[PDB]
């Protein structure tokens, strides 16, 4: 029996972690008041994965709502599924991150983290096996920027063996949400590199070019852009819950899905989408979902994979199907883009089955992929962290909370020391 | 209340629809009726070129 | 409004036809929450041959 | 830019609005057709307190 | 919870102020005597409300603000006003003689009756404050009381509350049109000392919304009430993503992070969406992508200065009403693609995005009933022109001692003359020193 | 889709267009205060054609309002369906017209084109596909003239893959209303010879001729007058609005109906026209439709078909009827006046039709015709030109106002060398 | 497995595909929505299967402008097709070659060819295109032209067959028509494996006439125009004695490559409160093709020679019979043969009646299909060329073309390749003497 701890700080974590909660109190059978209303006991069977049993039959979810602003994460308990959390798990604080990553990790949000390392510890030991934790955060910004990356930080040396998920928003090609997106982030991978094992970078313009001309909506809101979100992060953790055949496990995918302890950047892809005019029309199929999970127009990171070489890919199929279908499209998708994949680690794809699909659909896949890719989205953020720090402009910020040149150095030395080898993988 | 207003509006298009299915149903089989009282009468309805 | 919802009648006899081609609407498609919750090894690990249930 | 076009506009992306609205009748008729609607959700209580 | 105190300094100040909290009383649903007809609204509930509105046992919605004015007969029209019974009689603080116009009688000499009072009662109002985020202090750089007492109240805050935050929406001299002789000493000498002590100061000025006034909202006789209720829409986009739910959650710290790059320049320069007359409104689009570029064509700035004679080196876009982010995304990048807005080349990210979702409440008035607004606050080197414009303006007026012996003679010494005069030398050397692409 | 704006340039042109854009309100279902109120869900099939949107579903009518008199601006804004236009296309200005070429096209004519290409360039952008431009103006006169035939150009110049419709009326041969009438029309015609891709020339004496000779009313006024305007502008445009069986477009009837570039010179038509004594004992049907089109008492400009060779004729048909009927019909018409029909282009007849006829009509057709016949009226606008010109005549207003010797001999001699291929192609 | 895809170009092949379909789902036993009432194999012809039970078809109606797909896609119809192949444009090609083939080609060619390739991915046998057009209007000409040239491109080893609208020799409803037409069909001479024309004069005088329908609409055009296309692709529907695939077609109507061009008729077109009358016997069904009232082009087929003709036979027809009016028809000295081709009918047998639409025509036990290569076709091509040669001596509409995209040479080649295709058809009809 394992066990994942969710915890998320930030507007966008707070959000996403809300969307997630939904949909997994959908797929598992629990109605916003608390209660388990199901029609199988699959659902049950394996309830001790996200949510808790009290008495009464209510099961409250292992999440750790954690902001350093009570704007947004007060929003969520007023949101739809909002009376289930533990109003002891909403750990807060009375100040503004200001979206400073010096004042989300060096002021106020170190006084608040023990308080968060308090409420994650006391639900460590209500546990019996657990796996690890997930944090959904953005880079791009405060609060989930630098506490977060504190949070990830200090449960790394207090819990070494847990397996550690972040779901992290990266700042984006086209707009930028905020003006010191490019110190925020690249001091968050600086702390993200040597600490966690999972990273799944997220990109709100990836997310526009699904939701605009794969799912064809005309407004499509934040509740469906953290959907996709929610669903591929209920689709990674999947056989944790629900039995079925070569099941996987958070671990499992890591040690298959990463060659080198530092290059853990993936992107990820969840893919039976279909317009809603097209859904009835639609025909689904392994080779059609291996065909919308291996185009290069999914993806929900901003970086195209026909640039660069995939070094490992995970398909997490979900369904009652017959699996050689499965796997005579990951043969064939690997025969037919030999270029697009690396020579020197052959049989680059795991297959993941489980026999229950999401409530609702048929038979889901979510991707996971180690992508040369990934590269463009760090030497982009270089040229807009150099370009801000030649000129070492919306830096007093900075150096006024306790931090010094020497940081933003060390941070770009060590994300430029990602640069160098998964472009010297992409080119053996 | 936002969502029940939203469901409102939806239970009066439902209506709505039923509503004018029947009305269309009833308008077409008194015209049926009419215009077989009419021929009994000696009349007929005009029909543009029929 | 609110007070008059049970006093709209919607059962009335529209003609078209109840679920089929014409209609007004469908019933089924909409929402089909419920999933396919049967395993592969109870679909095809299911008893062979039927027997009686059953110890002191 | 463009010009908005609105509902019922066949100018757009207009069938996969009214393929939305359509979605959006069609679960609230499930909902009719489940009963757990919000249209009565009260209605049980909300007269069998205020019958005089 | 998530509160700020508001401060109006002077004629200029106080009816900001007026104008300002009617607007948050038919924001948040408050009766003018200070109570609520009936809760469960959006505007009332307890969040929205508890940022500006104190309570009371007996209903009374007191404001968080202080009037301060050196002279009276403003803070009396507004006790004898409408509004009498909201503002509590200590909220609205009186001198007993006017500051003249004289930046030495608004710092140096009748301050100082003034002053501990004043401080008391911000002092009061922190007490009952359980997260304080900011001051939003509202005055002119022109008259003696707006010159002078924000002058010594910046220094006094920053003595006791120095790592608050303080956003200054300011009265900037126009370029041309003007209410004094005096306003280039006043001006000058007190951004000198509030430079080193204010965190951010939007400046907006008068003459840009005359022309806003006369060429959007088709009124061609207007008066102050028109003029700055703009002002009043201006904060109400500001400060009120934390009052309300949204999108994007803007605070009041990330304006100074997003908008001030270095110490001295923290002056961006604000402009507002649908200005439209209510008449005008409902025969156009008013999408967010025209909005967007309503900001930003070079006539609906609130200050006159033209940023084709510039760059941008900071932006923020405030989205307020039932705005879609995947327009807001489409709008900030089509303004981006083309050329006549040019940014520097030590920030491609400049710009920052906070959505609100609750719609503009429209006063009774001349402003439109609209459901999208966008509030843009631009940093830029093209306050460098107005800046060296009014040094231009104080050494014409300082080169043979004009009214200088007014100053001199109520207990300020001659030195500071040169000295505010250097600082703004050192001011536009910034200013240019900011401006030229990297070429290391 | 596709969009028109509509430019109206002088008084004429200015009330012509308002009652135009009544007669699209009342065939659309927009009320005067703006809000759509029909009976069928297929007249707000292609509103986009005339009407831009506004918040509530206030449709304003995509049009450009100018002269040089602030007096038929009040005048169009006071009218019936007169708040329903956009207060910023109402482009005046306190100047003086003074029905005088040079002032309305040298001079501060010229002095409000900025602003009027400024309202054009901000209509234009906001579309997508824009099909083109129909400009409402008086050939004689100024303003409609004058800064009409500049708009022209400046707007040919932007654009110069839009269809360019001009419907402007044509000097009089019994009476003018102007004695620069010749002037102003052949100072116009030079323009609109290399210019505009399709004009349409009406005439007040035939357009009025109808009113005795079928209509049989008594005192018509110009307000009636311009409802058989109104008629035929709707008629024209009405393929692109209602759906129907084989559709044409402006476009289509321009490249069907101008075979050589500069010959694109047209008279109208609309006939199910007949008095209100003779509608109950008439036989509405194709054929009858077919011989009101063909008969010359229908016509809205002043030129004999039987004094010239027909090149080209256009008949887009509104209603439901049946297609071999009007297909023999048009193919007998052919066959009965073989002489007057030309040999060059064999089916020189493009048909049309659609399927919802206007309201309170049961069929009805708008009739294009190209014929050498408009040689009648270019003739006699150039006699009476030189005329007016060999003594020098009311020109000194020219000369004052900026205008020179040597291009009014420019126009006199476009005019007769556009008169030359219209007499060239009568006799092959 | 014996599947074939349709594309609609232009409003006639739209229309005219909607008529089709509207006859295929209630033959095929398909409501309108879209799903079988239920309670074999042939439903796979034209219709793929989607999950629960829907029955989609294998058609791509792409039209340059709207308006013509949103009658379809608002219609009756609305639910049987997927929205993605009813591929729209946002301007009418507006009768121009130039227009339908180079301006506003490449904004939708990528579409169609995508939607194409999307079709044909879930098929095993691609059997052949079917593609419906006209010989009118520039959506009709030049994006049809588009498609052969990329589909004779990506597709070169399958069959391509075009049921294209002639334009009427008599009325016409266009100036341009005879430039699009003359242009098109040089283009596409080299890359339609064979094009049945129909026209629209003759069905006017055979409703006219057999069906006794005075004022006729296109609505009831295209029906009958459906009525050839399921009896002429039925045999590869369902099963009888003589099924004919189009490869039976692309093998025994062609003697010489670039002639394959035939002329294809019905029987029973009789008028529902007609033919209680007459037996409609098997001599009936074979005499009335070959008269000269039925052919479905207005050329008249004494003034020329048959050079190979395939009877469709549908329903209860024993072969016997057939065999008896084949015998029957070839004593007659009017219906005239070439002296090469000593065997000219390819028979086939179908066991199924044809279906009846609530319209016009009335369901009978026989019907035939009859696709004739004459050489009588050279007249029609000959009337368009004298069209062409008044229309091209004095460059009358040559701007709107050549301003657009054309060079002016095109004009002389599509004349070249006219006269070399009438100077075939006279060698191909010329008897031999060597
Ligand atoms: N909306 C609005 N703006 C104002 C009003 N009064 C002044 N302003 C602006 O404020 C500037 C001067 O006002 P103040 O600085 O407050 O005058 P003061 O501080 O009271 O100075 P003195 O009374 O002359 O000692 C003018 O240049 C105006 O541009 C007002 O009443 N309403
Ligand atoms: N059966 C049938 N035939 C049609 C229909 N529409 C047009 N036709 C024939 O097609 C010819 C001209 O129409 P098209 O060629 O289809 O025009 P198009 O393909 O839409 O191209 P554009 O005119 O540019 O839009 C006419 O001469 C008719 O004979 C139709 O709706 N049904
Ligand atoms: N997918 C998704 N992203 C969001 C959402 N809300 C905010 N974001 C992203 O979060 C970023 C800004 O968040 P931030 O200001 O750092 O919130 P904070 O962590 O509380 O300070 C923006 O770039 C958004 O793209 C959401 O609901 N869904
Ligand atoms: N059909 C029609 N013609 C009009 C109308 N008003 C004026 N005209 C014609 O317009 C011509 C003169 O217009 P003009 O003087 O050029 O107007 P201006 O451009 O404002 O100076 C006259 O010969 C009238 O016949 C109208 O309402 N309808």
């Amino acid at each position: 029996m394992r066990e994942i701890v969710h915890l998320q700080a930030g507007q966008c974590g707070n959000q996403i972690g809300a969307k997630f909660w939904e949909v997994i109190s959908d797929e598992h059978g629990i109605d916003p008041t608390g209660t388990y209303h199901g029609d199988s006991d699959l659902q049950l069977e394996r309830i001790n994965v996200y949510y808790n049993e009290a008495t009464g039959g209510k099961y409250v979810p292992r999440a750790v709502l954690v902001d350093l602003e009570p704007g947004t994460m007060d929003s969520v308990r007023s949101g739809p599924f909002g009376q289930i959390f533990r109003p002891d798990n909403f750990v807060f604080g009375q100040s503004g991150a200001g979206n400073n990553w010096a004042k989300g990790h060096y002021t106020e949000g170190a006084e608040l983290v023990d308080s968060v390392l308090d409420v994650v510890r006391k639900e460590a030991e209500s546990c019996d096996c657990l796996q690890g934790f997930q944090l959904t955060h953005s880079l791009g910004g405060g609060t989930g920027s630098g506490m977060g990356t504190l949070l990830i930080s200090k449960i790394r040396e207090e819990y070494p063996d847990r397996i550690m998920n972040t779901f992290s928003v990266v700042p984006s090609p086209k707009v930028s949400d905020t003006v010191v997106e490019p110190y925020n982030a690249t001091l968050s991978v600086h702390q993200l590199v040597e600490n966690t094992d999972e990273t799944y970078c997220i990109d709100n313009e990836a997310l526009y070019d699904i939701c605009f001309r794969t799912l064809k909506l005309t407004t499509p809101t934040y509740g469906d852009l953290n959907h996709l979100v929610s669903a591929t992060m209920s689709g990674v953790t999947t056989c944790l819950r629900f039995p079925g055949q070569l099941n996987a496990d958070l671990r499992k995918l890591a040690v298959n899905m990463v060659p080198f302890p530092r290059l853990h950047f993936f992107m990820p892809g969840f893919a039976p989408l279909t317009s809603r005019g097209s859904q009835q029309y639609r025909a689904l199929t392994v080779p059609e979902l291996t065909q919308q999970m291996f185009d290069a127009k999914n993806m929900m990171a901003a970086c195209d994979p026909r640039h660069g070489r995939y070094l490992t890919v995970a398909a997490v199929f979900r369904g009652r199907m017959s699996m050689k279908e499965v796997d005579e499209q990951m043969l064939n998708v690997q025969n037919k883009n030999s270029s697009y994949f690396v020579e020197w680690i052959p049989n680059n794809v795991k297959t993941a089955v489980c026999d229950i699909p999401p409530r609702g659909l048929k038979m889901s896949a979510t991707f996971i992929g180690n992508s040369t890719a990934i590269q463009e989205l760090f030497k982009r953020i270089s040229e807009q962290f150099t370009a801000m720090f030649r000129r070492k402009a919306f830096l007093h910020w900075y150096t006024g909370e306790g931090m010094d040149e020497m940081e933003f150095t060390e941070a770009e030395s060590n994300m430029n020391d990602l640069g160098n080898p998964v472009v010297t993988r992409g080119a053996c | 209340q936002n969502t029940v207003v939203q469901e409102l509006a939806l239970a009066n298009k439902q209506l709505l629809m039923v509503r004018q299915a029947a009305l269309h149903q009833l308008f077409e089989k008194e015209h049926r009726q009419y215009q077989q009282e009419l021929n009994q009468m000696g009349k007929a309805f005009y029909v543009e070129r029929l | 409004n609110e007070e008059t919802i049970s006093s709209g009648i919607i059962e009335r006899d529209t003609g078209l036809p109840a679920t089929g081609f014409g209609a007004l609407f469908t019933k089924h498609p909409p929402d089909w929450r419920k999933m396919y919750t049967l395993t592969t090894y109870a679909e095809e690990y299911a008893p062979p041959y039927q027997y009686q249930p059953f110890p002191c | 830019a463009k010009n908005l076009y609105g509902p019922g506009v066949r100018m757009g992306n207009w069938n996969e609005d009214v393929y939305l609205e359509e979605e959006r009748m069609r679960d609230f008729l499930a909902k009719r057709d489940e009963g757990q609607l919000l249209i009565q959700k009260n209605r049980r209580l909300k007269e069998n307190l205020l019958r005089p | 919870q998530r509160e700020c105190i508001s401060v109006h300094v002077g004629q200029a100040g106080v009816q900001i102020g007026n104008a300002c909290w009617e607007l948050y009383c038919l924001e948040h649903g408050i009766q003018p005597d200070g109570q609520m007809p009936s809760d469960k609204t959006i505007g009332g509930g307890d969040d929205s409300f508890n940022t500006f509105f104190s309570e009371t046992g007996a209903g009374k919605h007191v404001p968080r603000a202080v009037f301060v004015d050196l002279e009276p007969t403003v803070i009396d029209e507004v006790r004898t006003g409408t509004y009498r019974q909201l503002f509590h009689p200590e909220q609205l603080i009186t001198g007993k003689e006017d500051a003249a116009n004289n930046y030495a009688r608004g710092h140096y000499t009748i301050g100082k009756e003034l002053i501990d009072l004043v401080l008391d009662r911000i002092r009061k109002l922190a007490d009952q404050c359980t997260g304080l985020q900011g001051f939003l202090i509202f005055h002119s750089f022109g008259g003696g009381t707006g010159s002078g007492f924000t002058s010594l109240l910046m220094e006094r805050l920053s003595v006791d509350y120095g790592k608050k935050s303080k956003l200054e929406f300011s009265i900037y001299p126009a370029p041309q049109v003007s209410t004094a002789v005096v306003e280039p000493y006043n001006s000058i000498l007190t951004t000198h000392t509030t430079l080193e002590h204010s965190d951010c100061a939007f400046m907006v000025d008068n003459e840009a919304i005359y022309d806003i006034c006369r060429r959007n909202l088709d009124i061609e006789r207007p008066t102050y009430t028109n003029l700055n209720r703009l002002i009043s829409q201006i904060v109400s986009s500001i400060t009120a993503s934390l009052r309300f739910d949204g999108a994007l959650n803007v605070d009041l710290t990330e304006f100074q992070t997003n908008l001030v790059p270095y110490p001295r320049i923290h002056f961006p320069l604000a402009t507002y969406a649908p200005v439209i007359s209510a008449e005008k409104a409902y025969h156009e689009q008013l999408s967010v992508a025209e909005i967007t570029n309503a900001c930003f064509e070079p006539a609906n700035q609130m200050v006159k200065c033209d940023p084709r004679h510039g760059k941008y080196m900071a932006c923020c876009l405030l989205y307020r009403g039932d705005v879609v982010p995947k327009d807001v995304n489409a709008a900030i990048a089509a303004i981006k693609t083309k050329r006549s807005i040019q940014f520097v080349d030590w920030c491609p990210t400049g710009f920052k995005v906070g959505i609100n979702y609750q719609p503009p409440t429209v006063v009774p008035g001349d402003l439109a009933k609209v459901q999208r607004a966008v509030c843009m606050l631009s940093n830029t080197t093209a306050i460098a022109e107005a800046w060296a414009r009014l040094d231009h303006k104080f050494d014409l007026m300082y080169a043979k001692r004009a009214f200088v012996h007014w100053y001199v003679g109520e207990g300020m010494e001659e030195g500071e003359f040169s000295e505010a005069r250097e600082d703004m030398a050192a001011l536009e050397k910034d200013y240019e020193e900011v401006g030229m692409d990297s070429v290391e």
